[PDB]
């Protein structure tokens, strides 16, 4: 099955009358991977009118497959003989409803999946090729009869109003804007689709949205959809008026010469898109002094500064739970020394000196790290300030071997 | 690329970390049960 | 022309205004000479000490003032000119490089100093010194690695002179025909020392290297 | 912007090259003093003389005297260079005394290769500043050591 | 432990919440561990309520608060597991946060006492607090996660990449708390020393997302946050960590170059990074191109590899002659998938015979056209010419091929207007026709055009 593509790319004589019928029998194989490869090499074969006409006259059954089979069945609408056979059992009227409610937005996911598979290293569960998938709105405008239906149902009015009035706040209503930009760019890929698209004056609206848009993701989507508008000589003249150039040659000759077009368009000056309005930064809108003139022994010969009755482990339970007040000048001058060493430990200028000054207190007075009120004050300070990790583990671990009897006594009583 | 909405970004964050971590921690701490 | 440029660059207002008055008078008969002097003077002083050289010296002095003299009003004034030179924008790739690697830390640490001026909390000042010291440690590890400088990297305006009507510094007497600066060598070598002096080689008008 | 003097090398690097070529350690005299008394910096005035005097007698100081001769192509050039050196060190000793120059360590003393003259640099400590400082005050008008005085001429100073 | 499951729910509730205080007397830790698991099983049967599970929520939290203060890592781990099953809605979460329980949750995060099973239960609970209500995330827990990620590599912490993946998830629903605590700085510094391709992609995407939507760009500074990743290439002496061993200093530089390269590529493939790195004013791209002209030899080789990967061009082989480097770039070179064991002909013929598509738009050419135009406007072509004529013999050959590929990439993908200031090589031609300039340079450019001339013939033949 993989070897049927080399017979397609090499222009084997009369491939369209014995090769297509050999790719239809291979379509009904038991292994899914084999059948999924027969859909890939059949989509590539459909780009020749002789091959596409062959498939229509064979009328194969592609409904039993997945989304890949569905997209291959939507190419039948581009041929007048294939549109009349499908728009005779009532099928395009069912796709139009089914392409409006459910998976008009899913076409964005198909676009995003291939791009994320090409260059993102995402792998949803060497230069590749990313080809635009088939769209129902982009294949129905090839002939006048199909284009007539797209106008009586009046979808263009609904799509156009979604572009002139975008709400770029919610992440779910932005995707509806992408679901309309990708649908407006496919209607503009044909001359018969541009007659009913430029009568509402929507191309200037997209061009404005491609240079002044707050969400930079939409600003990049408009670049892609403007290429689809530049697939015809009539479409490249409209873009030229608004200072947007385009490539006016096909891909069959990779050596352009000055005297169908591939879809590509860029602004004349590349800096007309990269301008972003500036948004201001959000930030734009005591014992410490006295201790440095004396010593710890000299002074000895309420202390909790930021201790209020909402940010303490014990004192917050007096009212809500019904706890009892904590019980008890020699211990009030040690709380200040313990705290003032914590702040000095937040600068890391002289860590060893401050660590030494904290270990001595736990030796001479090991019972000063035995009050929950000090733990809450230290813990409240460890959040606002910024400490290094080794200095953060030194603290919060000096308190490991404590009983904290006051909580246990009160918690036992209130629960009992 | 079109890594724009948070729906795919959260899926990208919690899949690359689990798959490409040598230590057996991300496969244990990023359990989908905690959503 | 040389002493006047030093006076015109002084911090004192009286010297700054008085020196400019003489310079503009000299602009009458000889305007192109003074303009070359300012361009040369501004670039040589830029090459002499770089942006990471200024911060290393300023932070070391400021740290001593805060922890040795316990002076707060004296620490802020040391770091004010350094923070003011970062708001005028990098004018070279070396300054652009410095503003990228260390730019965020210095700019945020200034904001923590603007909150201490108002709130007065000691923790704001302490939190500000956690970023000054982090940057000071990173700069100190790359100063010994500095052994050569490229003019295009540090100051592009020096190697695009190619002609000057200003004399070689230190050589002028009324009884001898004058020598002018022709070009500046595109590479200068840094001598390894505590001050790290540079070796700048000029090019005389008579083909003699200075 | 200080001008660059050509053909001049500092005294400290001049002695260093000679000693390393002769397989002689740079700080032999310093190692002897620390070996005899490790707490050299804390000794009293009388004890420092005993250690210092012992070092200068156990090592013959003539490094500069022999250095200037091996770099002289002939004997006529050698004598001419020596005369300039002797009367160029004397001029800066008397002039430096009046100015009060200090901190004249070997790294700040440069000797000309082609003429033998003596060049002084780093005029930072002037007007007796170094003598009155509380940290290691030097009490000498100028630098005249045994290494320099043994190279000007055989009869002495 | 004996699971009762017989008495009334309040009766079964009473026991374990009495042997959770125990006054540190008469109860062993083993009994508490088995009693805590009883609570989890009980809470699975009777739903979250204050009318069937005896006491109120605020009373249950008080007794569970004296479970994280124990000295046994097994008891603390089971205590945290109980809270994860108790916090379901924002009503309970606000009740668990008012009692300042966050002072103890952050305590278990950083104790590092061989309790990797206890820390996992703490982190698994944080991921639940973010999900329930990300706008009420405490600042105490946030400060702990920043610290373990900011300075968690030198201490050989193994849960370091598991805490950064939690900051990023929190940085998407509540950027306000993360920005104040310097949490957007941590992600920038991690990508510098993270050389795993898949992980490096995820971290940079989170920050670029904050620069995408207009109400979030206020949390990122202008020209110092995003451009930090360009420091290893723009700074000739970069020191990422203030404290590191000097033994692997040479290896550290190579590690930084590789990790920074994966970040530059990762920010040029997103629409929020191209518009931010190519701003009309001073931008990072002008610093990345301006540094290419400086006659450095280590930076120039590094930047060329980045340029090849940005355009997704095949890398040639290192050599000093152009012919050897030209035979290694041809599209028809042998590959390992063409053998009989692998795809015999179908694999080979895919990359030789051309696709049967002459009208289908190639959505990747559109992307490469915009990137190419951005570099041409900034002055890439003039920068490359300086590299060719003023560098080593083995660097010029790598730059001569890049110029050849770019010119071929540009005469088939770029529109007409952008092709008027393109295929004229003003800088190159002037050097190769002037006799005033030093003779050595003249022929370097003349030979470069001669070498570049043969490049077109190789593309003229095509794959064979
Ligand atoms: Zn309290």
């Amino acid at each position: 099955t993989k070897h049927l593509r080399v017979l397609l790319r090499a222009n084997v004589e009369f491939f369209n009358n014995w090769g297509i019928e050999l790719l239809v029998t291979q379509l009904h194989d038991k292994n899914k991977t084999i059948s999924s490869e027969a859909l890939d090499i059949l989509d590539e074969a459909c780009e020749d009118k002789a091959n596409l006409h062959a498939l229509i006259q064979m009328k194969p059954a592609l409904s039993h497959l997945g989304d890949k089979g569905l997209l291959l069945l939507l190419r039948f609408l581009s041929i007048p003989k294939g549109f009349s056979y499908l728009n005779e059992r009532g099928y395009v009227a069912k796709q139009l409803e089914k392409w409006h409610r459910e998976y008009n937005s899913k076409y964005v996911d198909l676009i995003e999946e291939q791009l994320n598979e090409a260059l993102t290293t995402y792998r949803k569960p060497q230069r590749p090729h990313v080809y635009l998938p088939i769209h129902l709105y982009g294949q129905l405008v090839h002939h006048k009869t199909g284009c007539h239906l797209l106008e009586v149902q009046n979808i263009i009015t609904e799509l156009c109003r979604n572009v002139r009035t975008p709400d770029l706040d919610k992440w779910e209503e932005i995707k509806k804007l992408k679901a309309s930009l990708w649908a407006l760019g496919n209607i503009g890929s044909s001359n018969w689709g541009l007659n009913l698209l430029q009568e509402e004056n929507v191309i200037p609206d997209i061009l404005k949205l491609a240079k002044q848009c707050e969400v930079l993701s939409i600003r990049g989507t408009c670049v892609y959809v403007l290429g689809l508008i530049a697939k015809t000589k009539q479409g490249c003249d409209i873009l030229k008026c608004h200072n947007w150039d385009a490539v006016r040659h096909s891909r069959k000759h990779l050596w352009p010469v000055v005297p169908d077009y591939i879809g590509l368009a860029l602004p004349v000056d590349i800096n007309d898109i990269f301008q972003v309005k500036d948004i201001p930064y959000f930030q734009t809108k005591s014992f410490h002094l006295l201790r440095q003139q004396m010593s710890l022994t000299e002074i000895m010969n309420t202390g909790l500064q930021e201790h209020t009755d909402d940010n303490c482990l014990y004192c917050v339970c007096i009212e809500i739970l019904g706890f009892q007040p904590s019980n008890q000048m020699c211990r009030i001058l040690l709380r200040k020394e313990v705290l003032r060493l914590v702040i000095n430990l937040s600068s890391s200028v002289s860590t060893k000196c401050h660590e030494t000054g904290l270990l001595t207190i736990k030796e001479k007075y090991p019972q000063t790290f035995d009050d929950i009120c000090l733990y809450s004050e230290v813990s409240h300070l460890l959040s606002h300030c910024t400490f290094r990790l080794p200095c953060r583990r030194f603290i919060q671990e000096l308190f490991q071997d404590v009983q904290f009897l006051q909580m246990h006594e009160e918690a036992e009583a209130v629960l009992a | 690329a079109f890594l724009d909405n948070p729906t795919i970004i959260l899926a990208h964050i919690r899949q690359s970390h689990v798959t490409s971590d040598d230590t057996g921690m991300c496969e244990m701490v990023l359990i989908d049960h905690d959503v | 022309i040389y002493p006047l440029t030093v006076a015109s660059k002084s911090t004192t207002t009286a010297r700054h205004n008085a020196a400019n008055k003489i310079l503009k008078n000299m602009c009458e008969h000889s305007n192109t000479l003074v303009q070359q002097a300012m361009m040369v003077s501004e670039e040589l002083i830029r090459v002499a000490i770089l942006w990471h050289e200024m911060w290393h010296e300023g932070l070391e002095e400021a740290s001593r003032l805060y922890f040795g003299e316990r002076n707060v009003k004296g620490m802020f004034e040391v770091l004010e000119p350094l923070h003011a030179m970062m708001e005028r924008g990098p004018q070279t790739l070396k300054e652009t490089s410095f503003n990228q690697a260390y730019g965020r830390d210095l700019m945020e640490a200034q904001e923590w100093c603007r909150k201490y001026m108002k709130s007065g909390n000691v923790k704001d000042l302490t939190q500000a010194w956690d970023l000054y010291y982090h940057v000071f440690r990173r700069i100190s590890k790359q100063l010994p690695q500095l052994t050569s400088l490229e003019l295009q990297y540090v100051s592009p305006k020096l190697l695009m002179c190619r002609d000057l009507e200003l004399a070689v510094p230190g050589t002028y007497d009324p009884n001898q025909p004058i020598i002018r600066i022709q070009s500046i060598a595109p590479s200068l070598q840094v001598i390894t020392s505590k001050q790290r002096p540079r070796k700048l080689t000029l090019m005389g008008s008579n083909g003699h290297e200075f | 912007l200080i001008g660059w003097v050509p053909h001049c090398d500092t005294l400290h690097a001049l002695i260093r090259d000679y000693r390393e070529k002769k397989k002689i350690l740079l700080n032999i005299e310093h190692r002897i003093m620390l070996r005899m008394a490790p707490d050299y910096d804390h000794l009293t005035l009388m004890q420092k003389v005993e250690v210092f005097e012992h070092a200068v007698n156990n090592t013959a100081g003539d490094d500069l005297a022999k250095l200037l001769w091996l770099k002289s192509p002939s004997s006529e050039v050698w004598f001419d260079r020596r005369t300039n050196y002797t009367r160029s060190l004397a001029v800066m000793s008397m002039v430096g005394y009046i100015l009060g120059l200090g901190d004249r360590h070997p790294s700040n003393l440069m000797l000309d290769r082609l003429s033998g003259k003596i060049l002084h640099i780093d005029f930072g400590d002037c007007f007796e500043v170094a003598m009155t400082r509380e940290k290691f005050p030097e009490k000498i008008p100028f630098r005249l050591t045994r290494m320099l005085t043994n190279a000007m001429e055989v009869t002495g100073l | 432990n004996v699971p009762l499951d017989l008495t009334r729910e309040p009766s079964d509730n009473l026991r374990e919440i009495l042997q959770n205080v125990a006054r540190l007397q008469g109860v062993s830790n083993m009994r508490k561990l088995g009693h805590l698991n009883n609570f989890t099983k009980l809470l699975c049967d009777i739903g979250h309520s204050e009318e069937k599970l005896g006491f109120h929520y605020e009373d249950i939290i008080i007794c569970l608060r004296l479970a994280l203060l124990n000295e046994a890592k097994e008891v603390r781990a089971a205590g945290l597991r109980a809270l994860r099953y108790l916090i379901q809605d924002s009503s309970i979460l606000q009740k668990v946060l008012k009692l300042k329980v966050d002072y103890l949750i952050a305590r278990c995060i950083d104790i590092q006492q061989s309790n990797e099973v206890e820390r996992t239960q703490a982190l698994r609970l944080v991921r639940k607090m973010i999900t329930v209500n990300a706008s009420l995330f405490p600042s105490s827990v946030t400060n702990s996660l920043i610290a373990v990620g900011n300075d968690g590599l030198q201490e050989r912490d193994r849960m370091v990449r598991a805490c950064i993946a939690i900051i990023c998830e929190l940085a998407l629903q509540n950027p306000e708390v993360v920005a104040l605590r310097g949490g957007l700085n941590t992600i920038l510094k991690n990508v510098i020393d993270c050389q795993l391709s898949r992980i490096n992609e995820a971290l940079i995407t989170t920050i670029l997302h904050l620069l995408n939507h207009p109400k979030t760009r206020q949390y990122v500074r202008a020209d110092v946050e995003l451009e930090r990743i360009l420091a290893p290439y723009t700074d000739f002496h970069y020191r990422h960590s203030p404290d590191t061993a000097e033994g692997q200093l040479k290896e550290d530089r190579e590690a930084r170059f590789l990790a920074s390269k994966m970040g530059i590529i990762a920010t040029f493939r997103s629409w929020a990074g191209i518009i931010n790195l190519c701003k009309p004013g001073n931008s990072g791209i002008q610093s990345l191109i301006g540094v290419l002209c400086i006659p450095n030899m280590e930076i120039r080789r590094g930047l060329l590899e980045v340029l090849y990967d940005i355009f997704r061009l095949p890398l040639p082989v290192v050599t000093e002659e152009f012919i050897e480097a030209l035979l290694s770039v041809d599209p028809g070179r042998f590959q390992d998938s063409w053998r009989l064991s692998d795809g015999f002909v179908a694999a080979e013929a895919k990359t030789i015979l051309p696709h049967r598509a002459r009208s289908r738009p190639d959505l990747m050419d559109n992307y490469l056209a915009l990137i190419l135009s951005a570099f041409i406007r900034n002055g890439l072509l003039e920068g490359l010419v300086e590299v060719i004529t003023n560098s080593d013999d083995h660097i010029s050959v790598r730059a001569t091929i890049l110029l050849g590929e770019l010119l071929h990439m540009a005469n088939t993908i770029l529109p007409h207007s952008h092709s008027h200031h393109l295929h004229c090589l003003p800088t190159l031609m002037n050097m190769a026709a002037s006799f005033d300039i030093p003779k050595e340079k003249r022929l370097r450019a003349s030979a470069a055009l001669n070498c570049l001339k043969r490049f077109h013939e190789m593309k003229k033949r095509g794959p064979k």
